[PDB]
């Protein structure tokens, strides 16, 4: 190899992580909020510089390598839970929150951030503003939201949509107060999910691109796909939605340039 | 909408005491949605406190905020010469509104004015109008009560006053009151009087001047 | 460092419209909104509105619901504000601020405030023409002593005063201008001098009005 070449999409706007973490209001756990992030540069250093009381645990990728990865989309799910239920926000976990409110898939490949919010979400006289679902007919599928309240008939006698014995209201309140322990105090939780598809990789990250060099052996990097070889002006047929081509040996052999929308063959040098 | 009331309207302290300013909310305002601003004479405002507790970037540690629900408080532990300004509370819990304002000045020993008076100049006597100015030199405190008299009678409406800012060195005020009126009724009388009452004086002063 | 620069002053007339500009520098433009506030002479702050620099969403105050409109230009990173049908109550100073109270992308409330302000733009609304100042003396009485000069019937607001070009700086009291019912401003300048220098020293005051190009000097002597 002779040269190192980096090719990333030309996007300038930065991602709005300050609007997710520093939002005045957070949602409940049975009606958790979801935001879509795309077409922006994602610098994750602002999430490391936070004080060492932000619990940060990420699955399927290391936190250090996040700045050299492109993504199709990012999803941010925000809510507030109790102190000791942060254990349940993890793949392959069960409990009252996980079964009935928020479920994570086993192949999650995403990060979870939690922090104590007792100074904001608690009130001296009682803060019943945050709810959670306690009764459900069956466990819910990953990333499914149930914003609906109807009576739960545990027994056998039906009831006229009114509570009573063996007819329960599904939702309950948290009732946070400042005079509790550490496990009974509100916690603000943000879950980041990285959606990676066969797409033009909108959410790139901080990286400057270089000029394209052909007919020479170089180190190349297209949207995080990095390797060593020679780049030839291909004459293959890609559909407008297709981004790269795979060979019989289950490894990429052709790729589209993210700045000028042309096709290139990759060959060993 | 939500109305914020700042109490009191003016604080008179000394360079080194402790100051406490109070903002009162009509309805309940979340603590995450309240901020404080400081504005010096002739400058733009600047952020001091946000979230009712947090301190803005580059703000000296002596500023602190606290409070909740319907009552918020801004405290300055020790007062420097540069901390004399106007302070505003803002909420953005429901729409966005500002407070009334609270000026903090210097409290010093009581002084007394130097009431003067001036006849109209001869250059105004041919322009169809005249003006007479009563002056009040360095005094303290600011609140002084001044009236004009045409030798037996109190007038009103045709007189306007200008008050300077607090002096840099001795922290004193100065006042001017101008009575303007055409030369027609000016020629109808000969003597005028300015009556001044102030907390510093032991008796209301009256300075008169006749034509001549 | 974050910086915001505003345009110059306006001498608009009633029934007209005014554009105020605000150029930002030193930060990513589209990550923060822009807020517009104003202060009338002698009163407190008054919020006018908010605009997002990402998608152009706005949010106005019901007092200016039908009169104000804000726009942004990402190429030059500059915000603009129109106010229409100017009345006598719109004479004020207008401030452009960087916003941290509402999100630019999703439009929700944040924890913060107006954390960066501009220099401010003074807008004066009056149906009056530019007039040069009129200068008169006011000399001490026959009997420290005090004297000065009066500048009256001038427009617009800015007039500068000096005593012998700073020779007598210590002892000068220049009172703020007052707006008369004639639409014109008035002002007095007073100096305190030794009781024996009345008949010896010279006491001239130089008063300068820029919009009328007047640089007039006048001497005050005892009579
Ligand atoms: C959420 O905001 C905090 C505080 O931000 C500051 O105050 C706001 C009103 C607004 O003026 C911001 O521009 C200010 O930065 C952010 O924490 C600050 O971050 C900067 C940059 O990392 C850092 O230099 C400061 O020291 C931080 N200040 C404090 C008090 O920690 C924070 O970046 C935001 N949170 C997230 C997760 O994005």
């Amino acid at each position: 190899p002779t040269e190192s070449i980096v090719r990333f999409p030309n996007i300038t706007n930065l991602c709005p992580f300050d609007e997710v973490f520093n939002a005045t209001r957070f949602a409940s756990v049975y009606a958790w909020n979801r935001k879509r992030i795309s077409n922006c540069v994602a610098d994750y250093s602002v999430l490391y510089n936070l004080a060492p009381f932000f619990t940060f645990k990420c699955y399927g990728v290391s936190p250090t390598k996040l700045n050299d990865l492109c993504f199709t989309n990012v999803y941010a799910d925000s809510f507030v839970i109790r102190g000791d239920e942060v254990r349940q926000i993890a793949p392959g976990q069960t409990g009252n929150i996980a079964d009935y409110n928020y479920k994570l898939p086993d192949d999650f490949t995403g990060c979870v951030i939690a922090w104590n919010s007792n100074k904001l979400d608690s009130k001296v006289s009682g803060n019943y503003n945050y709810l959670y679902r306690l009764f459900r007919k069956s466990n819910l599928k990953p990333f499914e939201r149930d914003i609906s309240t109807e009576i739960y008939q545990a027994g056998n006698k039906p009831c006229n949509g009114v509570a009573g014995f063996n007819c329960y209201f599904p939702l309950r309140s948290y009732s946070f107060r400042p005079t509790y322990g550490v496990g009974h105090q509100p916690y603000r939780v943000v879950v980041l999910s990285f959606e990676l598809l066969h797409a033009p990789a909108t959410v790139c990250g901080p990286k400057k691109s270089t000029n394209l060099v052909k007919n020479k052996c170089v180190n190349f990097n297209f949207n995080g796909l990095k390797g060593t070889g020679v780049l030839t002006e291909s004459n293959k047929k890609f559909l407008p939605f297709q981004q790269f081509g795979r060979d019989i040996a289950d490894t990429t052999d052709a790729v589209r340039d993210p700045q000028t929308l042309e096709i290139l063959d990759i060959t060993p040098c | 909408e939500i109305v914020l009331t700042q109490s009191p309207g003016t604080l008179s302290l000394s360079p080194g005491e402790r100051a406490t300013l109070s903002c009162r909310a009509s309805q309940t305002v979340s603590s995450t949605s309240l901020a404080w601003y400081q504005q010096k004479p002739g400058q733009a405002p600047r952020l001091l406190i946000y979230g009712a507790s947090s301190r803005a970037t580059g703000i000296p540690d002596r500023f602190s905020g606290s409070g909740s629900g319907t009552d918020f408080t801004l405290t300055i532990s020790r007062l420097e010469p540069e901390d004399f300004a106007v302070y505003y509370c803002q909420q953005h819990d429901t729409s966005l509104t500002f407070g009334g304002g609270t000026k903090v000045e210097i409290k010093r020993t009581v002084a007394a004015p130097s009431v003067f008076i001036f006849p109209p100049s001869d250059e105004q006597l041919k322009s169809g109008t005249a003006s007479v100015v009563c002056l009040l030199n360095n005094f303290y405190p600011r609140e002084a009560k001044v009236q004009w008299k045409v030798d037996n009678a109190l007038q009103s409406g045709n007189s306007q006053e200008s008050v300077t800012e607090q002096d840099s060195k001795d922290s004193t005020y100065s006042l001017s009151s101008t009575l303007t009126l055409s030369k027609a009724d000016y020629e109808k009388h000969k003597v005028y009087a300015c009556e001044v009452t102030h907390q510093g004086l032991s008796s209301p002063v009256t300075k008169s001047f006749n034509r001549g | 460092q974050v910086q915001l620069v505003q345009s110059g002053a306006e001498v608009k007339k009633p029934g007209a419209s005014v554009k105020v500009s605000c150029k930002a520098s030193g930060y990513p433009f589209t990550s923060y909104g822009i807020s517009w506030v104003r202060q009338a002479p002698g009163q407190g702050l008054e919020w006018m509105g908010w605009i997002s620099t990402y998608n152009g969403n706005t949010n106005y105050a019901q007092k200016f619901q039908g009169r104000v409109t804000m726009t942004t230009d990402t190429s030059t990173t500059t915000g603009y504000m129109e106010l229409r049908r100017l009345r006598s109550d719109d004479t004020a100073v207008y401030y452009c601020a960087r916003d941290y109270t509402r999100g630019a992308w999703f439009g929700e409330s944040l924890i913060g405030g107006f954390d960066n302000w501009g220099q401010g733009t003074l807008v004066t609304v009056s149906s009056a023409s530019t007039k040069g100042p009129s200068v008169f003396p006011l000399a001490p009485s026959s009997k420290t002593a005090a004297l000065g000069c009066l500048v009256k019937d001038y427009f617009p607001e800015p007039v500068t005063v000096s005593w012998n070009s700073g020779a007598l700086t210590s002892g000068v009291h220049t009172f703020p201008a007052v707006l008369q019912s004639s639409g014109l401003y008035s002002l007095s300048s007073v100096v305190t001098v030794p009781s024996s220098s009345l008949g010896t020293q010279t006491y001239i005051c130089n008063v300068n009005h820029k919009p009328s190009n007047t640089k007039v000097d006048k001497k005050v002597e005892p009579k």
